[PDB]
């Protein structure tokens, strides 16, 4: 998962 | 309820775990080693089941008394020889990628990391929990203590019947729709954990259903019983069509959101949202560009009210 944009 | 649970039970399934393994190991599955992954959850389950069983220590058969755990041995066995059951009649076609035995294997796999999630959640450190269990959300806590009172696990149409009071379901076809988006064990009963983890995905209470409704039954970009692996797949044919997204259940992070969607450099990035309700991640990704077509489709819900 990753930072939300 | 279903029947007592002795140690001769617990060698049971332990056998029939065994066989689903040796039968997932097979090279020809080509089985993508990422949650949720069936050749560890096995182990992991016999391994917490071993801590129960062993905490259990002679008072081993007030253990085998508990509602819960005699209703979770019971789907395990069922679950785990539905599972050996594709093998067989299913027989070559486990080994298409997009073919019906196999996504049916994705599902099961699904099925059983909800179970050990729910088994972990009502048996911290192996020692039975589920009555002291801190549901999360204040509103949602009031109703299951004010309708059940300190039960772990109700059967699905006992809870039907009370959330509709408060909460009323439009319709039969509904009721199947919340049914299998709630019942995350496929078990026909509804535990603390399970209740837990749907009221806390579909916030706030007040409008319970309406959230359900619009987020789920009538968005486009919900998906259902879907794993990461499987939103990269389904997001390839979008790959130039950057602000298609799709989003679900976490599956690690039970309990909270996973959004998936096409960059405009061409990535298939994942997100948990944090600190904002589904709702608003979902409007704010669409007015600043990033989700913009749900499962590729132009029309896009909207949800502003």
């Amino acid at each position: 998962y990753t930072p939300e944009p | 309820p279903p029947g007592t649970v002795d140690k001769k039970m617990v060698e049971k399934c332990w056998k029939l775990m065994d066989k689903v393994v040796r039968l997932c190991q097979n090279p020809k599955l080509a089985l993508k080693n990422s949650p949720p992954y069936i050749l560890d959850l096995l182990p992991d389950t016999y391994q917490h089941l071993r801590t129960i069983l062993s905490r259990y220590e002679g008072k081993m058969e007030t253990l085998g008394e508990n509602e819960y755990f005699r209703v979770f041995m019971e789907n395990l066995m069922k679950k785990t020889k539905q599972t050996i059951s594709l093998f067989k009649e299913g027989k070559e076609r486990m080994y298409e990628e997009n073919s019906q035995p196999r996504r049916n294997l994705t599902k099961l796999s699904l099925i059983f990391s909800h179970m050990l999630a729910e088994l972990k959640g009502i048996f911290p450190s192996g020692l039975f929990q589920g009555d002291t269990f801190r549901i999360t959300k204040a509103d949602a806590a009031e109703f299951w203590r004010k309708a059940f009172g300190e039960k772990t696990i109700v059967p699905w149409k006992s809870f039907r019947q009370a959330l509709h009071e408060v909460h009323p379901i439009s319709s039969g076809l509904e009721a199947m729709a919340l049914k299998s988006t709630i019942d995350l064990t496929c078990n026909d009963y509804i535990s603390v954990f399970e209740f837990d983890i749907f009221t806390r995905l579909f916030q706030p209470w007040s409008s319970l259903l309406r959230n359900w409704n619009s987020l789920a039954v009538t968005h486009p970009g919900y998906m259902a019983f879907l794993t990461y692996d499987e939103v990269k797949a389904r997001l390839q044919k979008f790959i130039h069509k950057p602000g298609s997204y799709i989003f679900r259940l976490s599956c690690t992070r039970l309990g909270q959101w996973a959004i998936g969607y096409v960059t405009a450099d061409g990535n298939i990035l994942q997100t948990i949202p944090h600190n904002k309700p589904l709702f608003q991640a979902l409007i704010d990704g669409f007015r600043e560009g990033f989700y913009l077509f749900p499962d590729g489709r132009n029309q896009n819900p909207d949800l502003t009210g």
